[PDB]
């Protein structure tokens, strides 16, 4: 005897919200923290002093 | 080797003056450690959390 929500249903669209939608973030730190050397080949040798007089 | 030779002599002088390490026998003075030690002017650090003042 009345037009209820189940009868009106086809007229009742849902909404969408972006409030909790985020991409991943770049958390990484070693390239920002430490010295960076641009390599031009697979291997670099690094000589060091070892003993002295 | 020039930088190494120079620095090697400086280090050897310090160790003779302070602790008498390889001190020349002709140096009649006591080394700094030996001067204090023969005078009895020696403080032992302790394990008292400073309750013993040490």
């Amino acid at each position: 005897a009345d037009t209820n929500r189940t009868d009106a249903a086809a007229l009742i669209q849902e909404a969408y919200s972006d409030v909790f939608l985020d991409s991943v973030s770049e958390t990484a730190k070693v390239i920002g923290t430490f010295p960076v050397y641009n390599m031009g080949t697979k291997t670099t040798n690094l000589p060091v002093l070892s003993t002295f007089p | 080797l020039a930088r190494m030779g120079g620095a090697s002599i400086g280090r050897a002088l310090d160790a003779a003056v302070l602790f008498g390490h390889q001190k020349p026998v002709t140096w009649a003075s006591k080394s700094l450690f030996e001067s204090a030690d023969d005078a009895g002017q020696v403080v032992a650090v302790g394990n008292s959390n400073g309750v013993e003042g040490d």
